[PDB]
């Protein structure tokens, strides 16, 4: 192999939709090819590999990949995206008869949110005197959260929780500041939020 | 091939020699050391086909290796620098690209150990307004003021670790982005039924494992030595 190319460090798929992660290689002689997954905080696990036998290779969990010589590709697919598919995926190739990894792609699964109920809530320190944070939650995946424009205001990326007790998934982002004039009513002013976001009293 | 590597986690100062060790039980000729960095995948440092063969990979500069035995392949950072901060993976292979990877070594090189600092951790209780509006209750944990960026956060409800209902930020943010040795902060949420939160019998704990100094390290400040340690915060359910 000269090389292996995955493009898009971060990609999205809707929950329930076809997963397709793209890999291309450059090698005149067909190489062996590999897809590895890395779930967060863990090591690398082999999903499947092409080793010059079947061109349609099947791996665990309904993963498959077709080796296509004529388009120099080995795209990884799975029938339906589940929230537990959130991971980094690396395609890789044999080189110099003795050893190479693509740069990886992180798969983000957008939850199917049938009844969004966007809201900004204020939360109080269990102890404290008296600190608090603001929680933007329950929006669908047409909303994204922008980073803050006040350097004393901190705002996290949106994060999806999959609450198993009730088979319920939700998005949220957190904001906080030690500043005196910080109000949750203003915390997310640099983001485009739903026109019907709930702002309690 | 139980492939094992040591250490698992390590913090070091710039300029120290650091040694990482890979061992195997299956006696494969071929052993490898890779580093992983975000956006770059796994890059090969060095590799070896026998006790008498060492070969450079793409990023061998700053590193040396020794193949001391069929079973063992050692990686050294001769003089550690901050851009050597990374996850390091060793691997063995058979003669048909059947790789076995070790579980990883997380290495952080810092310039000045005086800046090491454990997190402050706080739990923020659910909004009454959320409870009323949704019949659900989101707890927030905040870990702040920590350095280096080398933590693990978990949630515990009745003394058992929980993964359901949780989301933790994938990376901490910098408290002072304009500073090379800025401290970090990290958030997490744990959502339960408003029923479960409502029970004044239920106990919730956010636990942060911090990786810092060891007992070996000199400490000259009046503040607490910032050793590897756990920092928690808790809350109890309210009837209301």
């Amino acid at each position: 192999a000269q090389s292996v190319t995955q493009l898009g460090s971060h990609v999205s798929v809707s929950e329930g939709a076809l997963v397709l992660l793209r890999c291309n290689y450059s090698s005149s002689v067909p190489p062996y090819l590999f897809w590895y997954v890395q779930y967060p905080n863990q090591g690398l696990q082999l999903l499947l590999k092409y080793t010059s036998a079947a061109t349609l290779v099947k791996g665990i969990n309904g993963f498959e990949a077709e080796f296509k010589k004529s388009e120099t590709s080995f795209h990884l697919t799975k029938p339906s995206a589940h929230m537990s598919d959130a991971a980094e995926y690396f395609c890789a190739v044999s080189e110099q008869d003795d050893k190479i990894f693509g740069k990886g792609t992180r798969l983000h699964i957008l939850p199917n949110i049938q009844n969004p109920d966007p809201a900004v809530y204020q939360l109080r320190d269990s102890k404290s005197s008296d600190k608090s944070v603001c929680l933007f939650t329950d929006f669908d995946s047409q909303t994204n959260v922008s980073q803050s424009k006040d350097s004393d205001v901190y705002i996290t990326d949106k994060c999806v929780l999959d609450m198993r007790s009730m088979d319920f998934k939700s998005n949220s982002a957190v904001a906080w500041s030690n500043k005196s004039d910080f109000a949750c009513a203003n915390a997310f002013n640099n983001s485009i939020i739903p026109e019907d976001t709930f702002f309690p009293s | 091939a139980d492939v094992t590597q040591t250490p698992r986690n390590r913090i070091t100062k710039t300029g120290k020699r650091i040694m990482l060790e890979c061992s195997q039980t299956k006696g494969h000729d071929r052993m490898y050391w890779y580093r992983q960095d975000p956006g770059l995948g796994l890059r090969l440092i060095y590799y070896s086909f026998d006790v008498k063969d060492i070969n450079k990979g793409e990023i061998s500069d700053g590193y040396s290796v020794s193949r001391q035995a069929q079973a063992k392949f050692s990686l050294s950072l001769e003089s550690a620098i901050p851009n050597q901060t990374a996850l390091y993976f060793c691997a063995t292979s058979d003669e048909s690209y059947g790789y076995t990877f070790g579980s990883g070594t997380r290495l952080t090189v810092v310039e000045d150990l005086n800046k090491v600092s454990p997190p402050e951790v706080a739990v923020f209780e659910p909004s009454e307004a959320e409870i009323s509006h949704t019949q659900k209750a989101t707890l927030v944990c905040l870990a702040t003021g920590f350095y280096p960026d080398h933590v693990e956060l978990s949630w515990w409800v009745n003394g058992k670790e929980v993964h359901s209902g949780v989301c933790t930020d994938p990376q901490p943010l910098k408290e002072q982005p304009a500073l090379n040795d800025s401290r970090y902060s990290l958030s997490s949420r744990l959502r339960v039924s408003a029923t479960f939160w409502q029970n004044p019998r239920n106990h919730f704990r956010c636990q942060v494992q911090f990786y810092g100094l060891s007992e070996n390290d000199e400490w000259t400040q009046d503040r607490a030595k910032p050793v590897t340690q756990i920092v928690s915060a808790e809350a109890w359910g309210r009837a209301d």
